[PDB]
């Protein structure tokens, strides 16, 4: 199977037994199976909500609305704190009936839906397929965020201007250039530092001495 | 048997020999509402593990104490926020050499 | 001369604790006996809650009434509360961190209660049962903090 | 102590007598008129104390009170008049003499 | 990052990274060098 | 015999004679004791049972379980009315600017020049024409209702008047045989209780015409002279 950099060696906790496993875990958080499960309702359940915002802030952007890190501040037909209260209280039964569909299946469910599947079109092609959009989305969300917090702008008008100046309007000509240069470049050559590990450890696994991870063991 | 005759060492009553006593421990289930019971033991239900606990513990601490450095100790008016508000100790370096 | 009050423990003057009326007065002992802490027959998460719940609604009088902000009007009850709301939290870690110290040897030995009869092993003083103690630990400490805020938010006289 | 192997829970020999027979023998003596203090009692005085005390409800007495002095006086006298009704009490029906 | 020479820290770093190592750090370290010197060896 | 705790109620486990009271023989009646002879059809196994068929119109059982029927979905209908009639002249009361709150004159906020503000907000539902309103009214209430009857794509095989599968009982509050019986009886005592304060809904605009918060706040200011009795006068006869 592939994997997060070419000729990674995957942990031994990450056996691909699960999917969208590309042997990504080098601060091994997914040590303990159980945890594992919850990471992965957990990555699934962030990517959910980051594929909806990521949708929802381009359908905002796309036509003349408040900018989504301003669209709070605007005047609606609720008082903010009634708006929060009822969002608490829905809320709770909501996550309530999709912890106990975690805790009885171990997948997610919209109330008694344990398979929300109306259309029965649920398989692990479409759910690894979820699963990738779904981190594509949360990078996605991330960088609106992110390219909204250094220009004023949104995505697709940073779009339309990396779009205007490819070489002169990106990431490194901005003033989180240096830092995301940097970052890249260690980045790029972090996996041969990792398969140094890898190679002059011939099969040999290694703990990083971490909390969560009991490197006593 | 123990109890009796002054015999403090059976071996078939090893807990009275040895000490090993409850003094006031009682084993009665009667003690707290069932309605108060199940609230709280729900309530619990996601940090009645150690490993579990211990990330509540680190999200909450972290999360309140970057926030008590971002706004929570300027909410506080600390004077380490506010900053002198003088000229401060800048001039007088020495009582002789009155550096800056 | 007669009528001697101090007696060694459940008779045995081996063992060393010289049952006294501090120790097992009939009301000192109803009165420890009756404390959350030794009702070792309940879930041991619903007794750390009322341990918690008593421990978090204390512990906030002293960073109220003598913390740095003690002086300044309405800052100080928020500041207190919050100082006991992180006192309680450090709190649980200690819990937690102690339950994953203490319980792994499982000691083989009985116990029983001054009067014979074999009572089984209190359950909180099980890895699992103390990590359910720490967890109502946590969620009753914090209670009894935003409890206290109240208290000194609607109670007439509180001065 | 080959006895004492349960630590009995009449630890303390209650006889009702003792307490009511001290409050007694300390407070009718404390109402005996003297003229140290001006033809009134210590537990006259006391009396009046604790009502102007109480007066002022909320508010504690004060460190000048003279409260303080009738109060300690007469609780020194009183717990050792029932301290030793209950010791003589218990040396009368035991043995000790 | 800043104007001039870049990764300058924030004025808020103290703020955060003071209270980081000084009450966070040392919690997670004695925690875990807790739970080490008294994990038993099976 | 019994404790203080199990007389509180504290032990919600050892609880099997809280359906005792609502269904069985020795169950509350309607004049309490002054009610002796039950008709003998209501015994008490349906929930609401407090033996009240004096007019006698429930003695056959086809006609009973219709009369059933008609009962619970009249009580919905009015736990939604009594919740849906004093919620708009509560957000008045609140501040959110509901033109005409009240509940008896809301339905002609649909004449107005705006059209209907849903929450008093133009960016709401804004709907202008009361024709398509109750054109997708009817068309949706058709197949709502004659899915009702018979099932269709929220269950079809299930009870006509307590279905609880995945869409009518998604929270799950009637997993359980006994809670389930007793909140039977809740619900059409709630049901009775929003029925009987509809009927006082509709009495109250018809003889008062103003709003029943301002009914509320007219017998809080002055109960003794702002009763029923003064407007008792306003049907005489000249
Ligand atoms: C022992 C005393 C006792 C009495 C007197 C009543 C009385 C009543 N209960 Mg009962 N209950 C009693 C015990 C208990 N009830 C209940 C639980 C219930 C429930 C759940 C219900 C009742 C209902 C009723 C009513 C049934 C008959 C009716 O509809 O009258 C109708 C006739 C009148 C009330 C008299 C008319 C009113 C007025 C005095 C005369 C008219 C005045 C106007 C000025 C006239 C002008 C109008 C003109 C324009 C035409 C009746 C008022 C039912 C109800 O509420 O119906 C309304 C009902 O649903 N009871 C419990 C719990 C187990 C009891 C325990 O002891
Ligand atoms: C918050 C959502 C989330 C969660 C809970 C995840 C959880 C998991 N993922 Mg994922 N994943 C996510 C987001 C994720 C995103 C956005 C991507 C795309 C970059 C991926 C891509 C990915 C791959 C390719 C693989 C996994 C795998 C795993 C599993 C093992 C990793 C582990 O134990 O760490 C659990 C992780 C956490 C508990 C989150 C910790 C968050 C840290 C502490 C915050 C800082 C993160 C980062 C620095 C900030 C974002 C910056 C950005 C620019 C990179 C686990 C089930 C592996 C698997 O077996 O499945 C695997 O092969 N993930
Ligand atoms: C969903 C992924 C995604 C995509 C398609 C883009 C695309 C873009 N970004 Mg954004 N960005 C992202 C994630 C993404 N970014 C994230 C996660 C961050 C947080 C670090 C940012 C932060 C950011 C800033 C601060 C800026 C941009 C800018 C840009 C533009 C120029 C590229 C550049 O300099 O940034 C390079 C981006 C990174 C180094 C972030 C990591 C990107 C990961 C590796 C994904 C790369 C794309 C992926 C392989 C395939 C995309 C899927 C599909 C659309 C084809 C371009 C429109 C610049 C711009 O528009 O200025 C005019 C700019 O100033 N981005
Ligand atoms: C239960 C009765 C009661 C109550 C409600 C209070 C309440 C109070 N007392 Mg009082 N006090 C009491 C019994 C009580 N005290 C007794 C039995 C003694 C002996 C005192 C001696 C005392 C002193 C000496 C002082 C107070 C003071 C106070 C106030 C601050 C503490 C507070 C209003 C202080 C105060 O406000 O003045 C103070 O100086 N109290
Ligand atoms: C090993 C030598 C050393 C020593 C003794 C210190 C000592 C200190 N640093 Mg510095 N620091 C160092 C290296 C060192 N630093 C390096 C190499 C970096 C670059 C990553 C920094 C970046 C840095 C920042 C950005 C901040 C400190 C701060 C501090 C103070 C509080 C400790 C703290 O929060 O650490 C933080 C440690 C790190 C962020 C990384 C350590 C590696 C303290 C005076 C804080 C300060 O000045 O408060 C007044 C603060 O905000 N340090
Ligand atoms: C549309 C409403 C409606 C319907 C269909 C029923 C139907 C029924 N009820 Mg319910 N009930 C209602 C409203 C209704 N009730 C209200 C508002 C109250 C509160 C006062 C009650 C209180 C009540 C009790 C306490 C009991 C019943 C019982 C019954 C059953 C037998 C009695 C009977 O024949 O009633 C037939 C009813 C009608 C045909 C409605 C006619 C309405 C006309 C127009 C008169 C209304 C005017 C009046 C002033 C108001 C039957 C299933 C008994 C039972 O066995 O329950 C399981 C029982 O014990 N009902
Ligand atoms: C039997 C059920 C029932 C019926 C027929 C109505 C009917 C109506 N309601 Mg009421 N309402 C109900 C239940 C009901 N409501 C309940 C249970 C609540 C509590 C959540 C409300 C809360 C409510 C408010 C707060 C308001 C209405 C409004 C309205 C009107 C506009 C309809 C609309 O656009 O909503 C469909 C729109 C969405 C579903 C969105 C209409 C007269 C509005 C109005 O103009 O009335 C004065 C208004 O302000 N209703
Ligand atoms: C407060 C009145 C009340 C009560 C106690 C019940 C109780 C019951 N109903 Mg009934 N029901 C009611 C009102 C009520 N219902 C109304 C008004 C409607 C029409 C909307 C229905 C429609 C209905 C259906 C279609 C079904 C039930 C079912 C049930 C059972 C399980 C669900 C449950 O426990 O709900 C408990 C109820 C509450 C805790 C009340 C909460 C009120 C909320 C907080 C207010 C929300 C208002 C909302 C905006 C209204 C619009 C929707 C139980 C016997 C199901 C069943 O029998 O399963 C086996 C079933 O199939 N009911
Ligand atoms: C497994 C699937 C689960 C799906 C659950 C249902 C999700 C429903 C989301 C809300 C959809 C409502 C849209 C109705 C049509 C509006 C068309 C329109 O013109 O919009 C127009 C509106 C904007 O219009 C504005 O309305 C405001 C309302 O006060 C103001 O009046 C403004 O003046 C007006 O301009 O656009 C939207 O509001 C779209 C927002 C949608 C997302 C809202 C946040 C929800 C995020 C969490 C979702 C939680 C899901 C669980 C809770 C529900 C459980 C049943
Ligand atoms: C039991 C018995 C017994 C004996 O023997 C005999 C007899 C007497 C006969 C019987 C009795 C009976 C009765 C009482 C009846 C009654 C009923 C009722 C009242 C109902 C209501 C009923 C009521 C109802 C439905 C109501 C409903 C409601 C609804 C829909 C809604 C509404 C609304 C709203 C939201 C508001 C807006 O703005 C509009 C509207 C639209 C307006």
């Amino acid at each position: 199977r592939p994997m997060w950099y070419p000729g990674a060696t995957a942990p031994a906790h990450l056996d691909g037994s699960m999917l969208g496993d590309y042997g990504f875990d080098p601060l091994r958080l997914g040590v303990n199976k159980d945890n594992l499960k919850w990471f992965r309702e957990a990555e699934l359940t962030n990517g959910r909500w980051a594929m909806a915002a990521v949708v929802g802030i381009l359908f905002t952007d796309a036509v003349g609305l408040p900018k989504f890190w301003t669209a709070g501040a605007e005047k609606y037909a609720l008082d903010n704190q009634t708006l929060a209260l009822i969002e608490v209280a829905v809320f709770a039964v909501l996550e309530g009936k999709r912890y106990e569909i975690y805790k009885k299946t171990g997948e997610t469910g919209f109330l008694s839906f344990a398979p929300f599947d109306p259309m029965g079109m649920k398989s692990e092609e479409m759910k690894l397929k979820e699963l990738k959009n779904g981190r594509l989305a949360m990078l996605a969300f991330l960088g609106f965020c992110s390219q909204a917090a250094v220009y004023g702008k949104g995505p697709i008008e940073t779009l339309q201007l990396h779009l205007a100046d490819p070489g002169h309007n990106n990431i490194y000509t901005s003033s989180v250039g240096p830092e995301t240069a940097v970052t890249v470049a260690v980045l790029c050559v972090l996996p041969m530092i990792i398969e140094a590990t890898k190679t002059l450890n011939p099969g040999k696994e290694s703990v990083p001495y971490f909390p969560w991870n009991e490197p006593w063991n | 048997k123990y109890g009796e005759n002054s015999r403090y060492f059976d071996l078939q009553d090893m807990e009275n020999t040895t000490g090993s006593w409850d003094m006031y421990g009682v084993d009665e289930k009667k003690r707290y509402p069932d309605n108060q019971a199940k609230f709280f033991t729900q309530a619990t239900d996601i940090i009645s593990r150690r490993e579990s606990l211990r990330a509540l513990v680190a999200l909450s601490g972290i999360a309140a104490i970057v926030t008590y450095g971002l706004k929570g100790a300027k909410d506080a008016d600390l004077p380490i926020t506010k900053g002198p508000q003088t000229t401060g100790e800048n001039g007088k370096g020495g009582s002789v050499r009155s550096r800056l | 001369k007669k009528a001697q009050v101090i007696s060694p423990v459940n008779g045995d003057p081996f063992v060393g604790m010289l049952e006294t009326p501090v120790t097992s007065a009939p009301i000192v002992a109803t009165y420890l006996s009756n404390l959350p802490a030794y009702r070792t027959g309940v879930a041991p998460v619903l007794r750390g809650v009322e341990i918690g719940l008593a421990h978090g609604f204390l512990l906030a009088g002293p960073f109220i009434k003598l913390g740095p902000l003690r002086n300044v009007p309405e800052t100080a009850e928020i500041a207190g509360s919050l100082s006991a709301a992180g006192l309680v939290l450090i709190l649980a870690l200690c819990l937690s961190i102690y339950g994953s110290a203490q319980f792994q040897s499982t000691p083989s030995i009985g116990v029983k209660t001054l009067s014979g009869r074999s009572v089984a092993r209190d359950p909180l003083f099980s890895a699992d049962g103390w990590s359910e103690f720490a967890a109502g630990f946590l969620v009753g400490g914090e209670a009894g903090v935003a409890w206290a805020y109240v208290c000194t938010q609607i109670l007439p006289y509180y001065s | 102590e080959a006895s004492n192997k349960s630590f009995p829970r009449d630890w303390v020999k209650t006889d009702p007598l003792v307490p009511v027979l001290g409050f007694a023998g300390w407070t009718i003596p404390a109402n005996i008129g003297v003229s140290a203090f001006g033809g009134q009692s210590l537990f006259g005085l006391f009396t009046q104390s604790i009502g102007e005390n109480l007066a002022h409800f909320p508010t504690g007495p004060a460190l000048d009170d003279k409260f303080w002095l009738y109060l300690i006086t007469y609780h020194l006298g009183l717990f050792l008049t029932i301290t030793l009704g209950q010791i003589g009490v218990q040396g009368r029906k035991q043995g000790y003499w | 990052a800043a104007q001039g020479y870049p990764f300058v820290p924030p004025s808020w770093a103290p703020s955060v990274f003071v209270p980081l190592t000084g009450l966070v750090l040392p919690a997670i370290a004695m925690a875990t060098l807790f739970v080490y010197i008294e994990k038993e060896a099976p | 015999k019994k404790t203080i705790r199990e007389k509180a109620g504290w032990w919600s486990n050892g609880g099997n004679e809280k359906l005792s009271a609502f269904y069985g023989p020795d169950r509350g009646l309607w004049l309490g004791p002054l009610s002796g002879t039950t008709p003998a059809y209501l015994t008490g196994e349906f929930p609401g049972d407090y033996g009240w068929d004096s007019a006698g119109l429930s003695a056959d059982p086809e006609t009973f379980k219709r009369y059933r029927e008609l009962e619970l979905i009249h009580a919905r209908w009015a736990m939604l009315g009594a919740l849906g009639c004093i919620t708009p002249e509560l957000l008045a009361k609140n501040g959110t600017p509901i033109v005409e709150p009240v509940w008896f004159k809301a339905g002609a906020q649909i004449f107005a020049e705006g059209g209907l503000d849903y929450l008093g907000n133009p960016g709401l539902v804004h709907a202008q024409s009361i024709l398509a309103t109750l054109a997708v009214q009817v068309i949706l209430m058709g197949a709502i209702e004659g899915y009702r009857v018979n099932g269709g794509p929220a269950g079809e095989g299930l009870d006509k008047l307590h279905p609880g599968g995945q869409f009518f009982d998604p929270l799950g509050l009637a997993e359980d045989p006994d809670a389930f019986a007793e909140l039977k009886v809740k619900e059409i005592k709630n049901g009775r209780l929003a029925m009987f304060s509809m009927f006082g809904f509709f009495v109250q605009a018809i003889v008062t015409g103003k709003g029943p918060l301002a009914n509320l706040d007219e017998h809080l200011a002055s109960p003794f002279t702002s009763n029923a009795f003064t407007y008792a006068q306003k049907f005489t006869p000249q």
